[PDB]
RNA sequence: CUUCACACAUGCUACAAUGGCCGGUACAAAGGGCUGCGAUGCCGCGAGGUUAAGCGAAUCCUUAAAAGCCGGUCUCAGUUCGGAUCGGGGUCUGCAACUCGACCCCGUGAAGUCGGAGUCGCUAGUAAUCGCAGAUCAGCAACGCUGCGGUGAAUACGUUCC
């Protein structure tokens, strides 16, 4: 949680659900709400369907994404241009 | 045409920091051209994301 | 008898013959040419290339340029036929050699974050060209007598037949490729 | 005076002058002049050469200076932008990152008044 | 609820030399404190961490006031003015700081050189300028709001006009 001495913040309950595939190594897909949490390096090559507000949406952890929060790859606005 | 209207042009001894040390022959006026870096002492002629989160913790 | 030239037929002339398998030494490579102009656009306009760019080449190379003028008119660039817009040197001998040892000792390290010159900049002969972009590489001309700053376009015209051998020449010569 | 091919702002005290370096400012040139020993009251146009070779090369030993910043610096903000986070779309667009109020000012990332 | 081609409104910090920065040193008032105030010591460049004295307080902590004064330097420059924006590294609060927190360090160094038509407040401890405190509150977008003291002016013929 943002502070060093008390380690990164995953949530819980989503910590149990890529290690009951990253211990018989499969990846399906995850629906989540936990926008907070922080992409940690067990998360690699997993697909996460991420809520922005009105749906999940996929995000592909790839390498580079991983000192980020889950949440920055769901955009909840919308604005494509006033004309 | 090659009389007296290109620059003067004699002998010049080019010195670097590092030790260098050679003779040419240019327009500076003495021939005491010095320089701070030449073809010896300069670099170039000798030379992840998951490692940083792996730091922190 | 300048260094550069000394070391070019000491050992430069004979490894090129093991490199290329040349059966004339009438066939190794050789710089015939350094040629060096401005291009003075800006010239056009105020007319004033006097001081800027045919002062500092004679401080450069060593004897004074050439100003070529325009063949034809083109109305974008302002330009009208038969007006200065270029000033050019060229170097032969020895005045050539004693202009590539002192450009790639100590001139051409001073270019502001250099990293190296590309080795595909040969035109399909064996001659490179490459640009400056500042006056301030050379030490014979100084800051504080000149007006504004201004780049040049160096050519250096080889015996070479193809590119990689005009490439082998210039490398053991000494410039540095990236 | 070259340093690190910055030439230093002739007749100029040596605590700002190297602050025209891309990468050093005032905290910086406190020590570049602490380390090599060159007093801060000094004029850059009584500058020996023997103590300038003592500053040009404290600075690639330790510091991070023009171009290999610049790149480095450019080379993140190009980082944010294909892995597809909220920064890399927000500096897409020339809006502020830094979660920053877009109704009334950011005219900064912004240009002038556009004026509709 | 924090969106952003834009428009208005109230403020803040500026455009510097009656100033900036560095060293030294002086003088307040009114308030807050038990899920607390944290002296002292210690570690850190710093925000802070840690240890723990004393105190439901005219007792202890908050608490070093800042302008001011004296010395040094910069020398009129888009700069040693300005401190937006962006890159990196952190601390703390909180289950949690991505959307969307504040603070600290290093780097970056934008507009701005006193503001068109117009328009506002103020008659004395006032205006102008300088800090400090409180409420709400875990933290805070506090430059707001309600207060508190520091230094401290210039003018008013006059009633024709608005
Ligand atoms: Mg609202
Ligand atoms: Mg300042
Ligand atoms: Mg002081
Ligand atoms: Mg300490
Ligand atoms: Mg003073
Ligand atoms: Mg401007
Ligand atoms: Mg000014
Ligand atoms: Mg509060
Ligand atoms: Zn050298």
């Amino acid at each position: 949680p943002r502070s060093l001495k008390k380690g990164p913040f995953v949530d819980e309950h989503l910590l149990k659900k890529v290690d009951v595939q990253n211990e018989k190594n499969t990846k399906q897909v995850i629906k989540t709400w936990s926008r907070r949490s922080t992409i940690i390096p067990d998360f690699i090559g997993h697909t996460f369907a991420v809520h922005d507000g009105r749906k999940h949406v996929p995000v592909f952890v790839t390498e580079s994404m991983v000192g980020h929060k889950l949440g920055e790859f769901a955009p909840t606005r919308t604005f494509k241009g006033h004309i | 045409m090659k009389s007296d209207i290109h620059p003067a042009y004699e002998e010049t001894t080019v010195v670097c920091g590092c030790g260098n040390t050679f003779q040419t022959r240019s327009t500076k006026p003495g021939g005491r051209i010095v320089v701070e870096v030449c073809s010896q002492c300069h670099p170039f002629y000798t030379g992840g994301r998951v490692a940083r989160f792996e730091k922190r913790y | 008898q300048p260094r550069l030239k000394e070391r070019y037929r000491s050992e430069i002339r004979d490894a090129l013959r093991k490199q290329f398998g040349y059966g004339n030494v009438m066939q190794i490579p050789t710089v015939t040419k350094v040629v060096v102009n401005m291009g003075v656009g800006e010239a056009a306009r105020d007319a004033k290339l006097i001081n800027g760019a045919v002062n500092d080449l004679a401080l450069i190379t060593g004897q004074k340029p050439e100003v070529r003028r325009a063949r034809k008119s083109i109305a974008q660039f302002k330009l009208r036929e038969g007006m200065p817009v270029g000033v050019r040197v060229t170097l032969r001998g020895d005045r050539m050699w004693e202009f590539l040892d002192r450009l790639t000792s100590i001139a051409l390290p001073r270019i502001r974050d250099f990293r190296g010159l590309s080795p595909k900049q040969f035109d399909g002969v064996g001659n490179y060209t490459f640009g400056l972009a500042e006056q301030a590489v050379f030490h014979e001309v100084d800051v504080d007598k000149i007006d504004r700053v201004r780049g040049m376009d160096i050519n250096v015209v080889t015996s070479a037949a193809t590119d990689d051998e005009g490439r082998a020449l210039l490398r053991a010569l000494g410039f540095p490729f990236k | 005076a070259r340093l690190v091919g910055v030439d230093l702002p002739r007749d100029k005290r040596m605590e700002v002058a190297l602050t025209y370096i891309f990468g050093i400012g005032r905290t910086r040139s406190n020590e570049i002049l602490a380390a090599t020993g060159i007093d801060r009251d000094l004029r850059t146009r009584d500058l020996t050469e023997e103590q300038l070779i003592h500053l040009r090369d404290y600075i690639e030993a330790n510091l991070k200076v023009e171009g290999d910043l610049r790149r480095e610096v450019q080379a993140d903000i190009r980082r944010k932008i294909e892995i597809g986070c909220y920064q890399g779309l927000r500096h897409r667009r020339g809006m502020p990152v830094r979660g920053q109020r877009t109704k009334t000012n950011a005219r900064t990332r912004k240009g002038p008044k556009r004026t509709i």
